């Protein structure tokens, strides 16, 4: 007896259903660094406000 | 003849006399802007001008 599971996922990407972001990194401050907080990208320094 | 209005007065910052001192405050719209040691907006704590 071998247990088997069949997996099928659709396509065409219009009903975005599962996806996955993962890959969360650390934080630094008062240094020049590229930032990609939530999809937006840029270069600069991070401090308080 | 009386000329104290236009003659400079030492008892005042710089040597600005009364007439042009009064005229100077009339503009007060550009707020100089001749890089008065800019870069101080490193942390935009104020309304960032
Ligand atoms: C020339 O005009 C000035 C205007 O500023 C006169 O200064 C006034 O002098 C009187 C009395 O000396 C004071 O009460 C006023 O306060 C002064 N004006 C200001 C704006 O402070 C000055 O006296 C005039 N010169 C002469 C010879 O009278």
């Amino acid at each position: 007896p071998y247990r088997v599971v069949v997996l099928s996922f659709e396509l065409l990407h219009a009903p975005a259903t599962v996806c996955g972001p993962k890959k969360s990194t650390n934080l630094v401050k008062n240094k020049c660094v590229n930032f990609n907080f939530n999809g937006l990208k840029g270069t600069g320094v991070l401090t308080e406000s | 003849f009386n000329f104290s209005q236009i003659l400079p007065d030492p008892s005042k910052p710089s040597k600005r006399s009364f007439i042009e001192d009064l005229l100077f405050n009339k503009v007060t719209l550009a707020d100089a802007g001749f890089i008065k040691q800019y870069g101080d907006c490193l942390g935009d704590i104020a309304a960032r001008d």
